[PDB]
């Protein structure tokens, strides 16, 4: 027993409470939130438009930094909403009418109470008119994706995401706990190599129960604007047994030849090629909310194991019976996806025709996207900046693995400030508001660079927006140089 | 300030308005058999599963009652 | 292609292992939200229970007819078998947790959330030894049923509880199948 | 030996 | 026949359905003007219990379940697999969901689902008008008649009576709609932005206290995307036992480590708090760059309050950060309705960062952030929802900007004290009325959340059925939620509800509760000491006047 000892050492004294106390005196904590760059950052919102006593319609009449500046009967070319329908009178006239009949607020989550008829009407005209079987419906947009996905993979599942998506989807991956692995942004070659190195080693490791698998994209990508390959996508999930998540929020109601999404415009079947689809009713539908299109079975774990839905309250009925109204006026007579096809089309040929811009700024988007991206050539950016987009990507990776409190980068602020000004300069001369790409760069984990944005919607005459092009294009060119 | 709900009596006013021992026989035994009934979980099973239960504790209730007498 | 997110479970590649130790990630999982699963154990009433479920097995099987040392060993052997099925046979939780963050342990190493020789664990230990020493004195007669009795309570009731065990797991091939360890 | 076999019992109780 | 129908709104004369959605006064002595409390803590909780047999019975009970369930299980997926193909794989596809992990749901919770998300229409005021369901099957799928009948509402969050379609709030969204419009243009940070917002933030900002607030469209994205703004993974988070779970998916989202203590149990945060800053980080034990610990104002499954005295001492003590969620609080308690600082005196300055929502009592949604300046000009430059989501309606705002104008007593003066009084006068009036008959109920004596306690897993569809065959509408909470020893029902008391009402509700409680042999209260919740069973018609008698005075309230 002895000779089996294994040679310790005494251990030290329990320190006494005046130990506790003067170290506890000594400890010195930082402030909540960082102040030392509050002030060379605060420009975003001192530049942030705020138009008063109007809708957001058109021709709008707004003002910046607290009533120092005014501007009237400005053209507006930064409002999400689309198709302009949710202002005509008959949908006036629904919400009042629903409004005098229930309340203003729901007053309880979907658990107990709070859930009326027109929320399971509003469901089952989502389902009909998509094509799907079931949908639920959801607080907000943003809270959507988060919540869905954690639902349905955890600690043992994989997940093949693409190299550029939105936050919301990143918040999702984070928050859902499983492995993550990214292929090369509409490379079916690389989807493909992943796929097969993945299933060869699931083969090789011989699991008793096989995990769950999904690959996740977007219909039209939030901060590029470029179409998604969906038959490839579809064939290949097919070939390796794969499901798919499709995150739609600016495609339903801008593609097809009814606005009924990325399915139509490939011309399949929603019900066979996307597993999950999330939607947003607010920047087509001219509501607020969000949606989630699936099968009996997901749509019922959903109500029983999405957090977001469970224990947040329901949403207010006139959101509800405003989308029914739209969605019926789409079904018939619809004219407003078409025009809306033809402004985005002659938008994108107006700025990509151009050769005098060709060695500035490049345009990103997509002819069918109803939004046009723009950037800076990144031999302009080095030039003007000294800065790439790689080293500023490995340059905030690095502060954020350390988890620096004071994340600041001179460069990026710099050309962000820069593009702030061809902004400010097109909408003090020419009286148009275009709007920039806005970002919170300290939260991003994949890589991006800022831009610029023009939206266009189905209510504007072609002459006005080609004069508004023209302006545009002069204002860049005269910053520029 | 009348408004447009249906008020409904209390069981006592029921009986009340309907109206010897054999009343208090039957509420003993429905005494019983709501205690009986309510402290065992009936109501979450399904009707096979019910059945099983009960045809189980009469069974026992029978073979104790035979071994006291 | 290697993942951005290692969140990956390894299984055992030995006869004889242990499951690996949590991270960061998982140890903030595991304790952000107390356990439902094995909180009931410390509240009002449990010790109770625990000592009424054998009183009501022993007049069941009283019941049945059979010689008191019958009655006894089967009262023994029916406690023991159900508290290991209910306590160390399944790992996990019944509901959703987090990203599942106990999806390797077992109730029993779940409770008190790790911390070993607790009141509770106690109590849980001494119960079978007291249960077999009153049971002694009635079927002590018989080599066969004494012996049998006496290994399935130190083999089934007293080593899976023992804190040498904790986090051990035994996987042979063809019965067991390859344990669970990351 | 049933003696011998109780008493281990109390001792590894305590 | 099988799906929700879209039933039809009545005619109902104007008077008819202003008595429909708030009840008018009968009494000018049937309010209460609420006190402060002068600093002073809260004295240690005398929660009861029941007698043991009862526990024994609730173990017995689900000891029985849980082996049938699991039992089934396995029978009926290894034999008749044909009618389980939604839990086995198909085709080389795991299933949508694992078996196990899913147990309580289907085998529990599928037997009284009827009790659950009952379908309704119209206004959900005084009077809430639901839609019957047929089960068939033990509840495998509802079909559905035409018939609409009304219950009396204690289930919604309506505590001040603000969810009605005739007061002056509708009119002021009616303005809304006409004036702005229905559809918001995009993120706050772009174009989102309106003056109306600004008018909303300014108000909001002067009614809590504070220096300034953003407003949201909805709470549980408040919560959820805060602490990632503001924290980090080598910051530490102290966050009570019982809090909601937003709070828990935003810091879960942030990274930060994360250690609870017991509910309402001050030594022990103490000695957590003074461990944890001797220890520092795991794996390094360098300093803990930050502290913050999260609380909220009222817990609403409990009915209690939050220590904030020895909250802001200990704080202020050891240097660390304060956050009070008040969902509840907010609106409906405080002699003015400002809250908990309002309650315990509390200077509304020692607390770093104060949220709440819309939801409970204004009748409308969203929610808000309230803090010091440079604060919220951070935030508003870091927040991610500021960027990325939708800003909030016009008709909401208006809603809810009008409610905050009655309450603050700036348009029609005497709602806003009608409305506070009525619903300080009928929490307590219910909560004495039922400890009186031989109930067992929770909380504080101000509390709006009045928990009845159940106990037994049999007992909560009974009283649901037969409450609601009586024409009440209630809620009930189970094991997942609650503690498994502690299944309840929640009453949820509003402004808009007459003497009259709580006394019918009282009659038709009392003989349920007879029946069901629910009166097992003991004489640890009383003044005296001895238990109490009276009689009907003496408590309805006694208890208004004696419900005012604080000496018959032991909590
Ligand atoms: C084919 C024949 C097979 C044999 C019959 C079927 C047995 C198989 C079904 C049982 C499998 C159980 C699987 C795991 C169950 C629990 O762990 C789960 C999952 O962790 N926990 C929870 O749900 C959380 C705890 C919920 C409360 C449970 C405790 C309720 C009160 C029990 C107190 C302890 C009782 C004494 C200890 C166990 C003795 C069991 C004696 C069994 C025979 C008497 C009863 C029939
Ligand atoms: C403490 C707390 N926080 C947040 C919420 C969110 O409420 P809602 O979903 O109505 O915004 C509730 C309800 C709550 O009780």
């Amino acid at each position: 027993i002895l000779l089996t000892r294994k040679s310790y050492k005494p251990p030290k004294r329990p320190l006494t409470e005046q130990e506790i106390d003067e170290l506890c005196d000594e400890w010195v904590p930082e402030p909540l939130v960082d102040p030392s760059a509050t002030d060379e950052q605060s420009w975003r919102v001192a530049k942030t438009p705020v138009t008063m006593e109007m809708p957001i319609q058109n021709h709008i009449t707004i003002t910046r930094n607290n009533l120092q500046e005014k501007y009237t009967n400005v053209f507006n070319l930064a409002s999400n909403n689309f198709l302009q329908l949710s202002a005509t009178e008959p949908v006036k006239e629904v919400v009042k009418t629903t409004i005098k009949n229930y309340g203003v607020g729901a007053c309880g989550p979907a658990g107990f109470y709070g859930n009326q008829d027109v929320h399971y009407t509003l469901e089952y005209d989502l389902a009909q008119f998509f094509g799907t079987q079931g949908s639920v419906l959801y607080g907000q947009d943003f809270c959507a994706a988060p919540s869905v996905l954690p639902a349905f993979t955890k600690r043992g599942d994989v997940i093949v995401a693409d190299d550029q998506v939105s936050l919301p989807v990143q918040n999702a991956l984070q928050l859902s706990r499983s492995t993550v692995y990214y292929f090369n942004h509409n490379d079916m070659n690389s989807l493909e190599c992943l796929l097969n190195e993945l299933t060869e080693q699931e083969k090789l490791e011989k699991l008793p129960a096989i995990p769950r698998k999904f690959i996740v994209t977007e219909g039209i990508f939030h901060n590029s604007g470029d179409l998604a390959p969906l038959p490839e996508l579809t064939k290949l999930k097919n070939k390796y047994k794969f499901r798919l998540f499709v995150d739609e929020t600016f495609s339903i109601g801008v593609l097809g030849a009814t606005g009924r999404g990325l399915s139509e415009h490939f011309n399949m079947d929603r019900a066979t090629a996307i597993d999950i689809t999330v939607g947003s009713m607010a920047t087509a539908l001219g509501s607020t909310g969000g949606f989630v299109l699936g099968d009996s079975v997901m749509c019922l774990h959903q109500r029983i194991g999405s957090n977001a839905y469970c224990f947040s309250a329901c949403l207010p009925a006139y959101t509800v019976t405003s989308v029914s109204k739209v969605l019926k006026l789409m079904d018939s007579n619809n004219d407003a996806v078409q025009t809306l096809q033809k402004l985005s089309k002659s938008l994108h040929d107006s700025f990509a025709s151009d050769d005098s811009l060709r060695s500035y700024v490049i345009v990103t988007s997509s002819p069918v996207s109803a939004v046009l991206h723009l950037q800076l050539t990144p031999a302009y950016r080095s030039r003007k900046f000294g800065y790439t987009c790689e080293q500023l990507f490995e340059t905030m990776s690095a502060l954020q693995k350390k988890s620096q409190t004071n994340k600041f980068i001179e460069p990026y602020e710099e050309e962000e400030k820069f593009l702030q000004s061809i902004v400010d300069h097109a909408l003090i001369n020419y009286n148009v508001l275009i709007t920039r790409n806005t970002i919170v760069l300290k939260q991003e984990t994949l890589p991006i660079v800022p831009s610029l944005k023009i939206c266009c919607n189905a209510a504007m005459s072609p002459e006005e927006l080609k004069n508004a092009c023209e302006s545009v294009k002069q204002s860049i060119l005269a910053c520029c140089q | 300030h009348k408004s447009s709900m249906v008020y409904i009596p209390t069981t006592k006013e029921a009986k009340r308005r309907n109206g010897g021992i054999l009343n208090t026989i039957e509420e003993v035994v429905e005494k019983l058999y709501w205690t009986y009934y309510i402290h065992l979980p009936f109501y979450l099973m399904a009707s096979f599963d019910s059945f099983f239960l009960h045809v189980f504790f009469l069974t026992i209730f029978s073979l104790s009652f035979f071994g006291i007498l | 292609s290697t993942p951005v997110t290692d969140h990956r479970r390894r299984r055992a590649a030995a006869v004889i292992s242990h499951v690996e130790q949590e991270t960061f990630e998982d140890e903030n999982d595991q304790q952000m939200l107390p356990n439902m699963n094995a909180t009931w154990v410390d509240q009002r009433g449990a010790w109770l229970i625990h000592i009424v479920v054998i009183v009501l097995l022993r007049l069941f099987y009283s019941l049945f007819g059979s010689t008191p040392k019958w009655t006894w060993t089967l009262t023994n052997m029916t406690y023991i078998i159900g508290f290991y099925i209910m306590f160390h046979l399944v790992k996990g939780t019944p509901f959703d947790f987090n990203g599942g963050a106990y999806d390797n342990l077992t109730m029993w190493e779940q409770i008190n959330d790790e911390t070993l020789y607790t009141p509770t664990r106690k109590f849980l230990l001494i119960v079978p030894i007291v249960l077999f020493l009153i049971s002694n004195q009635y079927y002590r007669n018989d080599m066969t049923l004494f012996l049998s009795n006496l290994a399935v309570t130190v083999l089934i009731g007293v080593v899976p509880k023992l804190g040498i065990t904790h986090r051990l797991r035994i996987s042979i091939p063809g019965i067991t199948g390859r344990a669970q360890i990351s | 030996g049933h003696f011998f076999v109780e008493g281990l019992l109390g001792v590894v109780i305590i | 026949y099988t799906r929700v129908p879209l039933c039809e709104p009545e005619e109902l004369p104007d008077d008819i359905q202003k008595e429909n959605e708030y009840g008018t006064l009968d009494s000018p002595g049937h309010l209460y003007q609420v006190k402060s409390r002068h600093g002073k803590p809260l004295p240690e909780p005398v929660v009861d219990t029941p007698p043991y047999y009862i526990s024994l019975l609730t173990y017995l009970n689900y000891l029985i379940l849980i082996i049938l369930g699991h039992v089934h299980d396995f029978l009926g997926m290894t034999f008749q697999k044909n009618k389980h193909l939604d839990l086995l794989e198909h085709d080389g596809l795991a299933p949508w969901f694992s078996n196990f992990e899913s147990f309580y749901v289907r085998r529990i919770k599928m037997r009284i689902d009827d009790c659950f998300s009952r379908p309704t229409t119209g206004v959900p005021g005084r009077f809430i008008r639901c839609i019957d369901r047929i089960s068939h099957n033990i509840n495998e799928y509802f079909t559905y008649s035409g018939a609409v009948y009304p219950c009396m509402n204690l289930s919604s969050y309506n505590y001040l009576g603000f969810a009605q379609s005739k007061g002056q709030c509708t009119d002021a969204a009616l303005e809304s709609v006409d004036k702005y419009s229905i559809q918001s243009g995009g993120p706050r940070a772009q174009i989102g932005t309106t003056d109306l917002h600004i008018k909303a933030e300014k108000l909001v900002a002067r009614f809590i206290g504070k220096e300034d607030a953003l407003v949201f469209s909805m709470g549980y994205g408040t919560n959820a995307n805060l602490f990632n703004a503001f924290l980090d993974k080598k910051c530490l988070v102290i966050s009570d036992e019982l809090n909601h779970t937003s709070i828990r998916t935003g810091v879960r989202l942030s990274g930060a480590a994360v250690r609870t203590f017991k509910h309402g149990d001050m030594v022990g945060l103490e000695k957590l708090i003074r461990e944890q800053i001797v220890l520092g980080q795991p794996k390094t034990n360098r300093p803990w760059k930050k502290i913050l610990i999260c609380a909220e104002g009222l817990f609403s499954m409990e009915g209690t309050l939050c220590n904030l005295p020895k909250l802001v001492e200990l704080k202020k003590k050891y240097k660390c950060y304060l956050f009070i969620d008040e969902a509840h609080s907010i609106g409906a308690m405080g002699p003015t309705g400002r809250g908990v600082c309002e309650i315990f005196g509390v200077d509304p300055k020692d607390v770093d960062i104060l949220m709440g929502t819309f939801t409970k009592s204004f009748g409308a949604a969203g929610g808000y952030i309230a803090a010091d300046q440079w604060i919220i000009d951070r935030l508003r430059l870091d927040l991610t929802t500021v960027s990325y989501s939708e800003s909030m309606p016009a008709p909401v705002l208006a809603q809810t900007i009008s409610s905050l104008q009655t309450i603050s007593g700036e348009i029609c003066p005497g709602q806003g004290t009608e409305r506070l009084q009525r619903i300080a006068f009928n929490s307590r009036y219910l909560r004495l009325a039922l400890q009186r008959l031989g109930f067992i109920v929770y909380g504080v004596a101000d509390s709006p959340v009045i928990p009845l306690l159940l106990y037994c897993p049999s007992k909560m569809p009974a009283f649901s059925r037969m409450m609601l065959q009586r024409r009440i509408a209630v809620v009930v909470v189970a094991y997942p939620a609650t503690p498994l020893i502690e299944s309840r029902v929640r009453f949820c008391m509003s402004a808009s509800l007459t003497k009259e009402d709580i006394d019918y509700l009282l009659r038709h409680v009392s003989e349920v509760g007879d029946k069901l042999n629910l009166k097992s209260n003991s004489g640890k919740s009383s003044y005296d000491g001895k238990r109490q069973r009276w009689d009907i018609e003496e408590v309805i008698r006694r208890t208004p006047e004696d419900c005012k005075d604080d000496k018959y309230f032991v909590n």
